[PDB]
């Protein structure tokens, strides 16, 4: 200690000043962390989280392609009215006509006109009634060719319907209203109101009583300063709610920024009639996320007419970092990244739910619910009227819809629910009081009762005249304050809609309500209590079905063969005994090992988009979370699957509750997992630098042979020494000399289609020493292989030569890049002198897969055609095994592809930038599930994936021969 | 994306298609992404399936189709998998690197036995069936051990 | 607050609103829990509100009118809620 | 200097752990120091004054 | 190039992965001399690839699908090949001999 | 490429501190990426790079040579060039051999 101490002396070396700069940064993280607790023990743990960035550009999500989604609905209801789904023109049916009427052209004309000319009435009634709504549909599209979209609702409105069961069981149903069936009736019936709302050719206005108040109406501010119900304005308001009920609305050249528009909301509803419309929206979501993006993608996908565009952007109402840059993000121009929109209406029914926060219960969740209901959304049109007043707008307000309660404090309960409401009631002064009214237009919007506990007693307050909407309803009912009449209205002056029902003409509504509440509670309870007790006095009085589950039969799914009158009925007359059989190519088998599973699997995930129990199963076999068992298991005895693990039994019907979630988290397109690629991490990616040895280095032991190599490499920059004690040798490197460093390499392709984890041979049959033998990639193609015979029916390989010679059968499979882990074994491995078996070279080869196969399965010595084709490999496999059985040297052939995902294929995919950047993905908000998206605008790169696929082809006469199924004709 | 929408709208308009009778198209490496190589038979494999099955699934990560894809106007881009009543044919295209361009067509196997007779067809039929129960039961034994 | 129209709510906006409806409902909250935790039923505290007649008339306040309004929803919490025994809602609307 | 790491090295010393520590703790008053930036930036000066 | 000098992080090209696949070759030749729209397939056969190239070449002729090929078959000694061969005894032992 | 003398690499573990040599910021977080706690990166101010020293338990690559014992290969002449039959320089860089 002390020769060190005098040494850094000498070189005046502070050992302390790491030390002490140490203790200095300790206490600055001391003293903001005391800042940070303050600010936390202010603003509460709720409001401080909550308040976390959630906006981004890169992150919106542009929806379009009204002109595919046109197409893709009309195939739909034209495919499910001749399958049966549809027997009659209901309502749904209507408003999907609606919707491809908003979205037709000359082009879809074309399409309709081409699938009903070519349908075929004479099949059955099904197809004379798909042929006539056809006609029916290109008619009405013809006219509307031209006319702008329109909002048109013709869902059945449907009332409140609460029943209780003899045991006290609370149903609440929407059943539709006797008196009302279409919206123009609903407005009528807006108009005439009820006896509670009555105080002491011809428009539906004209319906109106008189001394009366209708349900849904505009007030007018008087000059002492308070709003009262005005005929004029509220006959204005259900005319266009008349119109926009028989004609429709349309919203073209409508910009619409809409939050709080999730599934199940108000906001969606508005949303998709925005859509239908024709309305360019858009919708801020709190929960971005692929569940998310995909039902706003089904939303614009049915309702989006021609000319609309859906924003989805991920939006934090409850920041203003957030607020302000979502408004900037919708105001610059495209070229700056933004959209270069200027906003028509504005709708901030974002929110968030409070229950049970009373007066004393105040707290950082009611602070930042009121922040983001009034705070940031007055800074929202602070933004707007900013960049309108920044760009020189003064003749294109934005009208803000303001979500507006009737009842302020009236249930309580609810922390800051009614301060915000009630404080968003400024506006309408603030309007005239402040220099933003060229900017903004107010329309306060006071919702009434709406059903989405608060639907149980809806049947009950409409006893007494009240009226309750739905959620259609009352977005109808905020679309009608859109109206061209009404926006004109809110230029001149802000508005003020109620559209409460005659929800305040109830005295006592709370009590009232919870006086419902309570019989309904009451009645629901005292009835299961009584049923309970006269179940059991029953039992005790006179002493004391077997259900069955389904279990997994899994089906090769051959193809169906008809009768031979319906099979000739299709076909030509005079193909018979026209075609060389020998000539046609049929596709007997096909597999596939992927990452989905088998073909079977990767089907229904494509097709259905979930596994049905069979498919669960297998793919659980597959992942070998599920083995199977058979004989003694805890003393009893069990025959069926058991957990491969835990080796607890089973059953079919709890594979699914057990394993979904493993299975989908595990299967497909998902982040690379390093297990099934020998701990090939992306995000650490090892790689070695090579320095100039500065330093002699110590000595270290080494094998006489070892020390030698050393030597020969480095000459006279290295100097090996035996040892006598042991006859081992001391190696020195020497200044100068050359090194290897690991190092590590940040990629920024994380994700990658992989075989599902748990995917082994072994669970197909294949011997270890095959395993260790031949590469994964072989493995693959040899499962495939036995899958594609087992899906021709040929059970055992040599059957085919029980009809064929050895010399008829042939592989035209191949690889585009072949074994790449015996590459990468010998390029990379040996230069490290790690283990490698001294054949990899061999099962490196791209033909080595079809020689596996053939000398492990086939035994046959026909044709052998390896290609290469890149990602076309197997469509070349294809035309070599049609070329050679049309040639005749062979007359079945096993065609097919195959590759293999590897660490340095992958990084020269992301070198050459043909794969997608994973890290921008991110940075986009894409999930691994949704990076692949062929044919789509933010489609940046393929998703790499590996795996093989296998068909077993044949003559059309040799597979009639051996009745193999047929799948398909070449 | 691009040049394989544009190649199939210049086949379908040089072989004088029916205007508005698009091909549906079926993406399937929106699900099980791009090997290099297991490629156009994994879309085989799917076609075959459509055409047995009468069913086209859509490309569910289709959040919106690129508007330069609206010029082929005979190709359409379904999200949501259709119910079709028939698949007569599927034509699987594929574009490996080194301009390995590949067209494969697969007819439905149904149009094949209107090429034989009706004694034919019914003894193939009974060996399918009777091979059907053969491989289920090889299937399950050797999926079980 | 004087020249912050809805254009310039901000921070100081932000915190007045607090001071002048959110803070004082919470010390209303606090009084309330008080006299709970002293099983005070009998002994209500009058909340003299200060209140604005108008709200939003002369603008350029940022949040006073925001607040004076939001102020308003005791009325009808006073009945809804269940401190009506601790506290005792006397809004008092100041004039010029 | 070669000596003195000798010694450091005998004695088991480590002369850059109080650097490694001072890094450490840089990087801490730097997620913290954004943390309270990012919460200036969202209630402002004044309200957080 | 892709296995051992990415690896040294030497430089390599980013498109030695195109530069290092079997049909790269004829796909030069292809857009270099040819031009043809016609059938390519590239065969892979280890010492038989050359036949195995004749053999697809005239299957392709008499199939129509083309009237000229150019059939035959290329590989190149390296080190890493040399060296597997001689792991696996194929090769003559140059110090035996 | 010398089959008397090919190159590999032998891994050992680092039994003490190499001495630090100066190394770019990005290298020397990759360095510090690879090895974890087993490297210590400094920044230095007067050039602002960084200084990788590598501590006792490291991992570490250094070359050895095998004598390999195929030294003969059938090869194409020596001052065979592509540019002798035409093609360009360009199409030589970007293709292999
Ligand atoms: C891929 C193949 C392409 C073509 C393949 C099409 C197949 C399939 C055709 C359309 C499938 C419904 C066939 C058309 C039927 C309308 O064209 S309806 C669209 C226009 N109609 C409307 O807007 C009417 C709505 N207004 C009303 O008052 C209706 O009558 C309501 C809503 C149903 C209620 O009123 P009520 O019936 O008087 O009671």
């Amino acid at each position: 200690r002390q020769q060190l101490q005098v040494l850094a002396r000498y070189l005046k070396m502070d050992l302390d000043n790491g030390e002490r700069k140490f203790l200095k940064e300790k206490d600055t993280v001391a003293e903001l962390q005391a800042q940070l607790d303050y600010l936390n023990a202010e603003l509460g743990e709720f409001f401080v989280n909550g308040v976390a960035t959630s906006f981004s550009r890169k992150k919106a999500r542009t929806f379009d392609s009204s002109w595919n989604w046109a197409k893709q609905s009309l195939l739909s209801l034209y495919f499910e009215i001749i399958h049966g789904v549809l027997k009659n023109v209901d309502r749904e049916v209507v408003s999907e006509a609606i919707n491809i009427m908003n979205r037709s052209n000359d082009a879809l004309i074309k399409f309709m006109e081409y699938h009903i000319s070519n349908t075929d009435e004479t099949k059955g009634e099904n197809y004379q009634l798909v042929k006539t709504l056809g006609e029916q549909l290109i008619e009405n599209c013809k006219q509307v060719l031209d006319v702008d979209p329109v909002y048109k609702d013709v869902a059945k409105p449907t009332g409140p319907k609460t029943a209780i069961d003899k045991n006290g069981n609370i149903t609440y149903s929407e059943e539709p209203r006797e008196k009302v069936r279409k919206l123009s009736q609903y407005v009528q019936e807006m108009a005439l109101g009820g006896p509670i709302t009555k105080e002491s050719s011809k428009t539906v206005s004209s319906t109106i009583p008189r001394e009366t108040i209708p349900f849904l109406h505009l007030r007018k501010k008087t000059p002492a300063g308070d709003w009262k119900y005005d005929r004029q304005l509220s006959s204005l308001f259900l005319d266009g709610l008349e119109k926009a009920a028989f004609n429709g609305v349309t919203f073209k050249d409508k910009y619409v920024l809409i939050t709080g528009a999730g599934k199940g909301s108000i906001g969606a509803e508005v949303l998709q009639g925005l859509l239908q419309g024709g309305a360019k929206v858009v919708v801020t979501t709190s929960r971005f996320s692929k569940q998310v993006t995909d039902y706003y993608q089904s939303i614009y996908a049915k309702y989006g007419a021609k000319g609309s565009t859906l924003i989805v952007v991920p939006f934090n109402q409850g920041s203003k970092q957030d607020v302000e840059a979502l408004i900037e993000f919708i105001y610059d121009t495209e070229k700056n990244g933004g959209l270069g929109w200027d906003l028509d209406a504005i709708i901030p029914f974002a929110a968030i739910p409070e229950q049970g926060i009373e007066l004393e219960h105040i707290d950082s969740k009611s602070e930042f619910a009121h922040r983001i209901m009034l705070t940031n959304i007055l800074r929202m049109m602070g933004c707007v009227k900013k960049q309108k007043s920044a760009r020189g707008i003064e003749t294109r307000p934005a009208q803000v819809i303001l979500p507006m309660s009737p009842n302020h404090g009236t249930f309580g309960g609810d922390g800051m629910y009614s301060e915000s409401k009630l404080s968003l009631e400024t506006l309408f002064n603030r309007w005239h009081s402040e220099s933003w009214a060229n900017q903004l237009t107010v329309c306060g919007a006071i919702i009434g009762w709406t059903r989405g506990a608060n639907n149980i007693i809806a049947e009950g307050i409409e006893k007494m005249g009240v009226r309750t909407f739905s959620q259609k309803e009352m977005a109808f009912n905020l679309l009608g304050l859109l109206t061209p009449e009404v926006v004109e209205l809110c230029q001149k002056s802000p508005v003020m809609a109620d559209l409460n029902g005659g929800l305040q003409f109830v005295p006592e509504l709370k009590e009232f309500t919870a006086k419902l509440r309570k019989e309904l509670v009451e009645t629901s309870e005292v009835r299961k209590a009584v049923s309970i007790e006269t179940a059991l006095e029953h039992k005790v009085v006179n002493g004391n079905q077997v259900e069955i589950q389904p279990r997994a039969n899994i089906q090769l799914d051959f193809p169906e063969l008809k009768p031979y009158k319906q099979v000739k009925q299709i076909a030509p007359a005079e193909l018979e005994g026209l075609l060389d059989l020998e000539r046609v190519i049929v596709v007997t088998g096909f597999a596939e090992v992927g990452p989905w599973g088998s073909a079977r699997t990767r089907w229904e995930m494509e097709a259905f988009g979930e596994f049905s129990l069979e498919g669960c199963v297998e793919m659980a076999w597959i992942m070998g979370f599920i083995s199977y068992h058979n004989g003694n298991l805890k003393g009893r005895p069990y025959t069926g699957w058991v957990d491969s693990k835990t080796k607890e039994p089973v059953d079919d019907k709890d594979v699914k509750a057990k394993y979904e979630t493993s299975i989908l988290e595990h299967s497909g397109i998902r982040l690379i997992e390093p297990e099934l690629f020998n701990g090939y991490n992306p995000e650490k990616k090892e790689m070695i630098q090579e320095v100039i040895v500065e330093e002699d280095l110590e000595p270290f032991e080494a094998s006489k042979e070892t020390a030698e190599q050393f030597k020969h490499q480095h000459g006279d920059k290295v100097d090996i020494f035996e040892i006598p004690e042991t006859g081992e040798y001391s190696v020195k490197l020497l200044k100068g000399a050359t090194l290897y460093i690991p190092k590590a390499l940040r990629f920024d392709r994380l994700v990658a289609g992989q075989i599902p984890t748990g995917w082994n041979a072994k669970t197909y049959g294949i011997s270890d020493d095959i395993i260790s033998q031949v590469d994964p990639i072989t493995l693959f193609v040899l499962v495939s292989v036995v899958e594609a015979f087992i899906a021709s029916g040929i059970t055992d390989p040599y059957e085919m030569y029980k009809y064929v010679h050895v010399s008829e059968v042939g592989n035209c499979s191949g690889s585009g890049m072949g074994g790449v882990s015996a590459l990468r074994g010998m390029f990379k491995d040996r230069f490290k002198d790690e283990p490698v078996q001294n054949d990899i070279l061999q099962e490196s080869f791209i033909n080595t897969m079809s020689a596996w196969v053939n000398m492990l399965l086939i035994s046959s010595s026909g044709p052998i055609k390896t290609p290469v084709g890149a990602c076309a490999t197997s469509v070349e496999s294809v035309d070599i095994g049609v070329e050679t059985i049309l040639s005749g040297k062979a007359r079945i052939c096993i065609v097919g592809g195959y590759d293999d995902f590897q660490e340095e294929g992958s990084f020269e995919f992301g070198n050459m930038k043909a794969t997608s950047n994973t890290l921008e993905e991110f940075e986009h908000g894409r999930t691994p599930a949704e990076m692949s998206r062929p044919a789509t605008t933010t489609r940046n790169g393929f998703m790499e994936a590996q795996g093989a696929g296998i068909q077993i082809i044949m003559q059309a006469d040799l597979a009639l021969k051996m009745g193999v199924p047929i799948y398909g004709i070449v | 994306d691009k040049n394989e929408s544009a190649t199939i709208n210049e086949m379908m308009k040089h072989l004088g298609r029916s205007e508005g009778n698009p091909v549906i198209g079926v993406f399937q490496k929106f699900l099980t992404g791009h090997p290099k190589g297991a490629a156009g038979a994994w879309m085989m494999n799917g076609a075959l399936q459509i055409l047995n099955s009468g069913i086209i699934p859509g490309n569910r990560n289709a959040d919106n189709v690129d508007k330069i894809l609206e010029q082929f106007e005979y190709v359409l881009y379904p999200s949501k998998t259709l119910k079709t009543d028939g698949v007569r044919a599927v034509s699987i295209t594929s574009f490996g690197f080194g301009q390995k361009g590949g067209q494969a067509i697969v007819v439905h196997p149904d149009y094949l036995y209107g090429a034989i007779t009706e004694d034919r067809y019914n003894e193939y039929v009974a060996k399918v069936s009777a091979r059907e129960k053969s491989a289920y039961k090889f299937f399950h034994n050797g999926m079980i051990y």
